[PDB]
């Protein structure tokens, strides 16, 4: 990917408002197991049939 | 040059853990340390120029071949870009990085016998600059850390009124204290003065011109690594990450 | 007294059209500096200032 270049006022002043903290998929997965497996398992497929 | 960069007690730090202790090592047999010698500066005077020779120069010099050495080889490494000829080391001793060397027992070096302020004193601590003293410290403050000699350090900090001063405030097993530190110990970097080609007096002036000088081309070189428009070429294990550790730490 | 940095040196630069307006060249050359100078932003406005 080629990268992006930034003005030079926003390397010295800029400021972005992100929410850093990365929030666990592991209780949606563990609890129901074979209901994410399939959602997941079938979005893929769609995708990889069409190569 | 590269460790003349570094500006910040994380990337200092973080050099000497990929940088071995060969690069300290140099292999030009030099000339002895402590004499009196005339030296020819064209740009200023007809006569020859007076100067003393010392371990702390940009030029490699005979060192003798105890551990004293070694470690006064390290020091002068880190604050003038180069080191003394201290041969038959060993590939053990010589394969091990720098800070292994200061911080860690598992080497087989043993330096708990060693004075700060004979090494200062060999050192000419009284000729150092200010960024340069503050390198110097953290070198002695790792050793004593390594040795458990914390109480001495800050003795002799106490006898010395301006080293206590610049005194850089890190301990040395914790990475918080790193990461917070804010002291500039860049002694190379992009001037916002004017700088000529133009030659200086004394040995160490010129000589250290001469490494700004090639930063400068450094920089503009293209072995430079530009983060802001490489930072995707760059490998995984050597790229810049905000929770950068040291090992141990 | 009161104002932006940057609303300094753009008023000033009206009141020296006004003021030369017989000479339109000190504007010319002037806002031609500025130009250069103000890509950096406020601290650019500065250095023109200077």
């Amino acid at each position: 990917y080629r990268p992006r270049r930034f003005k030079e006022i926003e390397h010295t002043h800029g400021y972005v408002y992100r929410e850093l903290n990365q929030g666990s998929l592991l209780p949606l997965v563990d609890a129901n197991l074979k209901e994410s497996s399939s959602y997941y398992f079938k979005k893929l497929m769609s995708s990889i049939s069409n190569v | 040059m590269d460790v003349l960069s570094k500006g910040s007690l994380k990337e200092l730090l973080a050099h000497l853990e990929k940088t071995p202790l060969e690069e300290a090592i140099s292999y030009r047999i030099g000339t002895v340390p402590y004499q009196n010698v005339l030296i020819s500066r064209n740009e200023y005077y007809n006569q020859l120029y007076p100067d003393t020779t010392s371990l702390i120069d940009g030029v490699s010099r005979e060192g003798q071949r105890n551990v004293n050495g070694l470690i006064m080889s390290i020091i002068s490494y880190v604050v003038s870009g180069s080191g003394h000829y201290i041969p038959n080391i060993g590939f053990m001793l010589l394969r091990r990085s720098i800070l292994d060397i200061l911080t860690k027992h598992d080497t087989g070096l043993v330096t708990n016998n060693l004075n700060y302020g004979i090494i200062a004193r060999n050192l000419t601590v009284s000729k150092m600059n200010c960024e340069q003293r503050k390198r110097m410290l953290i070198c002695f403050k790792l050793l004593a850390y390594k040795d458990g000699n914390q109480n001495d350090y800050e003795i002799y900090l106490n006898q010395n009124i301006p080293l206590k001063q610049i005194a850089p405030n890190f301990i040395p097993g914790d990475m918080r204290t790193v990461i917070h530190n804010q002291d500039q110990l860049a002694i190379v970097g992009i001037p916002a003065y004017r700088l000529t080609q133009s030659t200086e007096l004394s040995i160490r002036d010129d000589n250290a011109k001469s490494y700004k000088l090639g930063y400068v081309d450094w920089y503009n070189s293209n072995s430079f690594l530009r983060e802001r428009s490489e930072f995707n070429l760059i490998r995984l294990k050597d790229r810049d990450t905000k929770y950068g550790k040291l090992n141990g730490w | 007294t009161s104002g932006s940095i940057i609303n300094h040196a753009n008023n000033l630069n009206k009141v020296i059209n006004h003021v030369f307006a017989d000479k339109p060249l000190i504007s010319e050359t002037m806002l031609k500096i500025l130009t250069i100078d103000g890509t950096t932003g406020k601290d650019g406005y500065r250095n023109w200032l200077d």
